[PDB]
RNA sequence: UAUGACUCUCUUAAGGUAGCCAAAUGCCUCGUCAUCUAAUUAGUGACGCGCAUGAAUGGAUGAACGAGAUUCCCACUGUCCCUACCUACUAUCCAGCGAAACCACAGCCAAGGGAACGGGCUUGGCGGAAUCAGCGGGGAAAGAAGACCCUGUUGAGCUUGA
RNA sequence: UGUGGCGGCCAAGCGUUCAUAGCGACGUCGCUUUUUGAUCCUUCGAUGUCGGCUCUUCCUAUCAUUGUGAAGCAGAAUUCACCAAGCGUUGGAUUGUUCACCCACUAAUAGGGAACGUGAGCUGGGUUUAGACCGUCGUGAGACAGGUUAGUUUUACCCUACUGAUGAUGUGUUGUUGCCAUGGUAAUCCUGCUCAGUACGAGAGGAACCGCAGGUUCAGACAUUUGGUGUAUGUGCUUGGCUGAGGAGCCAAUGGGGCGAAGCUACCAUCUGUGGGAUUAUGACUGAACGCCUCUAAGUCAGAAUCCCGCCCAGGCGGAACGAUAGCGCCGGAGCCUCGGUUGGCCUCGGAUAGCCGGUCCCCCGC
RNA sequence: UCUGGGUCGGGGUUUCGUACGUAGCAGAGCAGCUGCUGCGAUCUAUUGAAAGUCAGCCCUCGACACAAGGGUUUGU
């Protein structure tokens, strides 16, 4: 017979293979649409997830009852170091697809980047690009470089370039980099290779690819959870106390004569360490890394135009569980997927941006640095110790 | 934006920090945390808790 | 112009608060809130400025076996406003209000919640102190 | 208006008296009224026309008592809204030791036909070693020569006007 | 398919007039197996026999929502009908109930199937053993789809299916960065402000499009804040006992009780949730058939909660680019095994079909 | 990459709430001496003290030794 009251599904069939992730870093499934008339630029960068803070803000949205008043809102802090490119790859489009045509390769790439290469970088040799690195040195290799570059200019129409990251100025113990493809996206594929050629062995920031107030797409791995019975997994009803064989269970898992188990049913497996791509993530603020300058640093990041201190994003006592900032960071309205020390990837959004909640103006009022590690009450150790005065250990 | 001063303990709160308390008879306070929340709502004297401000004021501590 | 944002409820169905106003009530017995589509095995439930249905318990014989609406105004759950501030009362109180908005008794015991006075304009005239 | 003390008639050994009741007893029935609730096929108090109440086949009542049956209220709480976290022993893996149930052959489905609900047949969809932890849709899963129903010119326990 | 349910054809009449806006007698034709029958084909070396809870999918005979046609459609409200199953269809008192009835919310509180879905998923209220009580019947033992009470719910470690987890084929070995063939798929609805007391209406009343602010249900996350947990057995407090006492500690199956880091976690905190194409219903254009007319016959336009694709999730006995390649690679006579099939090659316009093909350029434009 | 992690110590953060001892002409009082000396829960000062703090918190460039290794396979 029928269900005998209606209610909706338990779950999503739209993320249905919840396995482990074969992928640890966030993998850009589709760029955003290149046309001609934009300049040439990049499309995504590649960040840390660090932790969360507080903002106060001025709130500019008309017709609200919370308009011209002060809000608290959450936001994230991915710390974002500059990246190297070490190459570029070509794209030709086929009736099979999107077959890549041609990489070159840089000829120093840092050992940052030649880690990724080996399982075991103490055990090898070190020997990658070796032989490759002598065909820019030599007129039969730099004829060869340009041919390959001109067949890519003749022949490719989709142009990305291979960028990684920078582990020696982040608090993290992996030295090893992370590469990734970034689509540059601009007018034509001729001018397009010959702005990869020159920022080859470059460094590109965070600024570069991303703006202020801009509405951008996060993509990384859910934090992992393990084995999960199905109460946790697909949020499902317990069963009541008078239960023999269980009560975090799905009672019915199919009727008799679909005599099979259908896919559509909610089942124990592996929660979590899922790849998600999560759009609509504001930029409140792109931070400025540390930097010295007549002898002392420039670390007033946390300062606003309101507040006028000398603190930096980092609360008292560090980040928990990541370490310090010292570098350029990108602060993001709201939670953003997966754990600390977490590799994201920061991609622009795919979608036209007409709406005053996306067009909104941010401007920062106060940022709370507030010891995360225990209920912090004290923005600054300086104001911690005006406040208490001398203690014994002095 | 204004910050409060807490009810029991006497520290600043800041502004996406602590509760505050609404009696029936008025007299809206506000605490830092579920500590100084407790410690109000048990009917504890904060004169004679040693980690507020007003125990440090009458005892003269500090200076 | 300005819309409710939503807070922390924590009043179902079955609730019984005190009715904090001269009609001769002294409890409202909570047996529906307004507005409620519903959920399978969830209960209707409300916080400060909902309008509910209720039923007075102990008070005057001539409010008693009847069903009233009422407003909300204090709540013992914390909410958290916009401005991050986590707000709760000491008791969880309501008076009786007719079906187009204006109050049936004169005064209100205590103070009255923002999130109500704001929506309630007869309770806000009513109400002597404010969040 | 109705009900109807009263009368007449038919009748059997009398024709149910005092009580009591939609009861553990009332088919109709979720009877009617009152109360209890916002809402009650439940509860209680009345009404008695009682299918089929009733006086040691005992009637009515009733303090104390009850691991007896039922209704409501106060207080209390994860019973629930709506789940979450922690601890111990398992389950997991390893060293050693190590069974049993069950088993025509075995095991991916849709429809057709068929002993009228196929794992095998027909037509299609298709199919890729060996495995691990769970799981309860299927094997019309296992246990037990259906206790229900019927037959047997098969029985037993019990009763009586056989 | 009698009965139940649903739908037609004819049209005497109802509808102030008026058969067919909406209905429809007397007749008559059908559909369905969510009603009960009728039958006895399968099952008696056993297919666990009512509900409820839980969970997934399907149907349309559509309650609401999207797009529309018709009214006895002025507005508002409400009826009839079409494409249409994408998304929803609730919280409770009573009863074991299915059903029913009432209270309240809502946008609507539509109907059903899947062995009358679902007992090695639960429960055991009812039914349906043995103990008892009442009423009726029987001389009696006993009987009662008549009430009442108490009454053991076993096993998965096998195969498949499903959920996750290793790995396998073969590209010479391995590594990095990628493509997507195929599967899955998701967002949904409501309120307030303005429009506007405006259109419309004698009046009472009373809209709609574009915008703005939010909320419900769902989905995916996440822990800065609030809450929960707490054996960091972290730090105080405290009962009984014990180490001669102080100090420091221990035991009481976590002794008990405050506060509590990290971690985990709650619409009990917070964040996010989208774009096109062909088109359905329908309304049309041009225009015959049929000198007129006609959305249709040829041709053409607009067109949506539907469909498909995008976004998102997984990534093929499926490819690609590139790096490094240890006794191995690249180039230039002998034979030995094994697997086999074959017995000359066509090195290319686009295409039309009630039309093609090749020249010629003395013409006119250009690449 | 005279460098790398690890351990210890230190500093930061945070949790609880003021440690032991000493001193006090603080202490309801009581007792023994002729004001003193003892018993005394508790209080005050030292003393936001003491204790814990990554095992999955954050910086150290302070001490200590270790890390240039072992085994099994893979060919166009
Ligand atoms: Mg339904
Ligand atoms: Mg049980
Ligand atoms: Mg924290
Ligand atoms: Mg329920
Ligand atoms: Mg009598
Ligand atoms: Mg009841
Ligand atoms: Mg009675
Ligand atoms: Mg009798
Ligand atoms: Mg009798
Ligand atoms: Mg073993
Ligand atoms: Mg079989
Ligand atoms: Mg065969
Ligand atoms: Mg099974
Ligand atoms: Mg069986
Ligand atoms: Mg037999
Ligand atoms: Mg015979
Ligand atoms: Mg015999
Ligand atoms: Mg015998
Ligand atoms: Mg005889
Ligand atoms: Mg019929
Ligand atoms: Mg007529
Ligand atoms: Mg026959
Ligand atoms: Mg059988
Ligand atoms: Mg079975
Ligand atoms: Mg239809
Ligand atoms: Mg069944
Ligand atoms: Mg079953
Ligand atoms: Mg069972
Ligand atoms: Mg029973
Ligand atoms: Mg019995
Ligand atoms: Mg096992
Ligand atoms: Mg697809
Ligand atoms: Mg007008
Ligand atoms: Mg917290
Ligand atoms: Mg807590
Ligand atoms: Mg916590
Ligand atoms: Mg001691
Ligand atoms: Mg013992
Ligand atoms: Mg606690
Ligand atoms: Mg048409
Ligand atoms: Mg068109
Ligand atoms: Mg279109």
């Amino acid at each position: 017979s029928h269900r005998k009251f209606s209610a909706p599904r338990h779950g999503s069939l739209g993320f249905l293979p919840r396995k482990r992730s074969s992928r640890h870093r966030g993998k850009v499934k589709s760029f955003p649409k290149d046309d001609p008339s934009k300049p040439v630029h990049l499309t995504a960068f590649l960040g840390y997830k660090a932790g969360m803070t507080h903002i106060v803000r001025e709130v500019d949205r008309p017709g609200s009852k919370v308009n011209k008043k002060e809000v608290v809102e959450a936001v994230t802090i991915v710390e974002t170091p500059p990246m190297v490119v070490v190459g570029i790859v070509g794209y030709v489009e086929t009736p099979r697809g999107l077959r890549t045509f041609k990489t070159v390769f840089a000829e120093h790439i840092s050992d940052e980047c030649k880690r990724r290469f080996y399982k075991n970088w103490h055990k090898s040799k070190k020997k990658a690009f070796t032989k490759y690195c002598k065909k820019w040195q030599d007129d039969a290799g730099k004829r060869q470089l340009d041919k390959d570059f001109s067949s890519m200019k003749k022949y490719c129409q989709v142009i990305r370039v291979l960028a990684h990251t920078q582990m020696r100025l982040l608090p993290l113990r992996q030295k090893k980099a992370h590469l990734m493809e970034i689509q540059v996206n601009g007018g034509t594929v001729a001018e397009k290779l010959d702005w990869a050629r020159e920022r080859l062995e470059q460094q590109v920031p965070v600024s570069q690819v991303f703006g202020q107030d801009e509405m951008i797409d996060v993509i990384g791995v859910t934090k992992g959870k393990g084995y999960k019975g199905v109460t946790s997994r697909w949020h499902t009803k317990k069963l009541p106390r008078k239960t023999h064989r269980g009560l975090r269970k799905v009672a019915c898992i199919g009727a008799w004569h679909p005599a099979r188990v259908a896919f559509s049913v909610a089942r124990a497996g592996q929660k979590g360490y899922h790849h998600r791509t999560e759009i609509n993530k504001k930029i409140y603020k792109i931070g400025q890394g540390y930097l010295i300058k007549d002898g002392k640093l420039i670390k007033n990041n946390a300062s606003t135009d309101y507040d006028l201190s000398d603190k930096s994003i980092n609360p008292l006592g560090g980040f928990v569980h990541y370490g310090e900032v010292t570098n350029d960071f990108v602060m993001l309205k709201g939670c953003v997927v997966g754990t600390k020390k977490r590799v994201l990837t920061l991609r622009k959004s795919l979608l036209v941006q007409t709406k005053r909640r996306a067009l909104e103006k941010i401007d920062l009022k106060f940022i709370d640095t507030t010891s995360k590690f225990g209920h912090g009450r004290f923005q600054t150790v300086e104001e911690k110790k005006a406040f208490m005065g001398p203690l014994k250990k002095d | 934006m204004k910050v409060e001063l807490c009810s029991f303990s006497g520290y600043k709160i800041y502004p996406g920090h602590g509760r505050r308390y609404a009696r029936t008879d008025g007299k809206v306070f506000q605490f830092l945390n579920a500590k100084c929340e407790s410690a109000f709502l048990s009917k504890r004297n904060p004169r004679q808790i040693n980690w507020t401000v007003l125990y440090r004021r009458k005892h003269k501590k500090g200076q | 112009s300005g819309a409710k944002f939503r807070i922390s409820l924590g009043l179902p169905v079955g609730a019984v608060i005190n009715c904090a106003d001269n009609t001769g009530a002294k409890n409202l017995y909570i047996i529906s809130v307004k507005g409620i589509k519903g959920r399978l095995n969830r209960l209707p439930a409300a916080g400060v400025g909902d309008m509910v249905m209720a039923t007075v318990k102990k008070g005057k014989p001539e409010l008693r076996k009847k069903v009233h609406p009422a407003v909300v105004i204090r709540q013992r759950k914390s909410y958290r406003r916009k401005d991050g501030v986590f707000l709760y009362f000491e008791d969880n109180a309501g008076v009786i209000v007719n079906n187009k908005g204006e109050m049936k008794g004169s005064a209100i015991t205590g103070p009255v919640a923002k999130e109500c006075a704001d929506l309630w304009p007869r309770i806000a005239s009513n109400a002597g102190s404010i969040a």
